[PDB]
């Protein structure tokens, strides 16, 4: 719950900017993450988590169409059962279930 | 085999270690083999009926608590008290002390 | 009543006599539709129901009614599943079926 | 006989003129002889069980009516609307014309 200045490093992450944009790196554990000044973010797995990690991000093999595997393991057809799925709630806020916006193209 | 309690597990949440008892039902032999299902949401239902309480059947009587969970006894031996949000209390006397089995032993 | 059943609707009820004084948050109506007053409507909405605008205490426009009689939006009503109660925003899950609770369904 | 109506009268006053219905009582031999009581004050027993009165099983069906009071519906060619305090209302669809006993001909 505190601030800290830029660069950092601490527990093994380094957290830094590396061209012009906000790298968060932990190599060791086996990821690196950025965020660019649009406010993209991006997140890289070394393929010691191939067919072993999960979340919004997908499950990391060599098919695409077995991703939207949600925290009850099930597939989903639809993106927001899987997201909402891996929602995280805190003592922060408990927070509800997200849905499509509206749209009139 | 005067009475047998079984519960229902479900996963209450999207995590996968979220697992909660979703409804019971016991089974009455002596009372002609009634069987009595307590609900999600605190309902209760007798061989499919769905039964309005409070409920007195010879030796089976069903109750609203004040905590509006529903109480179950039969005889004064065997006393049951369910939330409906997955809380379950039995009471045995020492009448059945050492003769259970199941997952309470 | 025998009017109604003619067609022919009769203001008939005045504070000097036989006011239909309702239970707190609901309001009476002359008139009003059945079909969507209950939060079982909501849970099964696909039911078949034709009857006629009747005399009552209906809920405010935009509210359905709950088991406690009171009026709630729709984003509180309860959801009824296999006759068995669920509170919004309940999920379950399990080898047959993965569903949760919204807008009471 | 597809179904048989009876109700009970009583004495509901000091008055010995002041006679009227304390309870109905439905037999319904299609209905595997079952058979469904109306009570004073608008509560319902099946086969001498209270029953919590949204009920559907088999043709047969129980619902609260806005003013409170008892319908049933057995099939399309039966309805009977039930207040609680004395009114009943029996509908009959013109399959059973010319087909009916008792009070109402
Ligand atoms: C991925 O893991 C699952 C077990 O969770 C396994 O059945 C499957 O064969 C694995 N796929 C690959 C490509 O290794
Ligand atoms: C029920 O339907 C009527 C239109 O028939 C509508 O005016 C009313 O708002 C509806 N009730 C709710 C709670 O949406
Ligand atoms: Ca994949």
């Amino acid at each position: 719950d505190q601030r800290v200045s830029m660069p950092y490093a601490s527990k093994g992450l380094y957290l830094e900017t590396e061209a012009g944009y906000y790298k968060l790196s932990g190599e060791a554990y086996g990821f690196v993450a950025r965020i660019d000044g649009s406010g993209n973010f991006q997140v890289l797995l070394s393929d010691r988590y191939f067919n072993k990690t999960c979340g919004l991000c997908g499950n990391f093999n060599i098919f695409a169409e077995d991703d939207f595997m949600t925290q009850e393991g099930t597939l989903t057809s639809d993106p927001y059962d899987f997201a909402n799925s891996w929602a995280l709630s805190s003592g922060e806020q408990w927070c509800e279930r997200a849905s499509p916006p509206s749209s009139s193209c | 085999h005067s009475f047998s309690i079984v519960i229902e597990t479900v996963q209450c949440a999207d995590d996968r270690d979220a697992v909660c008892t979703r409804s019971v039902t016991v089974r009455l032999p002596g009372l002609h083999n009634s069987l009595v299902k307590l609900k999600h949401g605190a309902g209760v239902a007798m061989d499919g009926q769905d039964v309005q309480l409070p409920l007195l059947k010879g030796d089976l009587r069903i109750q609203h608590t004040v905590t509006a969970s529903v109480r179950l006894s039969y005889g004064e031996d065997l006393q049951m008290d369910w939330d409906g949000r997955g809380r379950l209390l039995v009471k045995l006397s020492p009448v059945y002390a050492g003769k259970t089995c199941g997952l309470c032993g | 009543a025998a009017c109604a059943g003619r067609g022919v609707r009769v203001a008939w009820r005045e504070p000097g006599r036989c006011e239909l004084n309702c239970p707190k948050g609901q309001v009476y109506l002359q008139c009003g539709t059945p079909c969507n007053l209950t939060c079982r409507s909501l849970s099964y909405p696909d039911e078949e129901c034709n009857e006629a605008c009747l005399e009552g205490c209906f809920c405010p426009p935009g509210l359905y009614m709950d088991e406690r009689g009171d009026c709630v939006p729709k984003a509180q009503c309860p959801c009824y599943y296999d006759g068995e109660i669920f509170q919004p925003e309940d999920i379950f899950s399990d080898h047959h079926t993965m569903c949760y609770c919204e807008d009471g369904f």
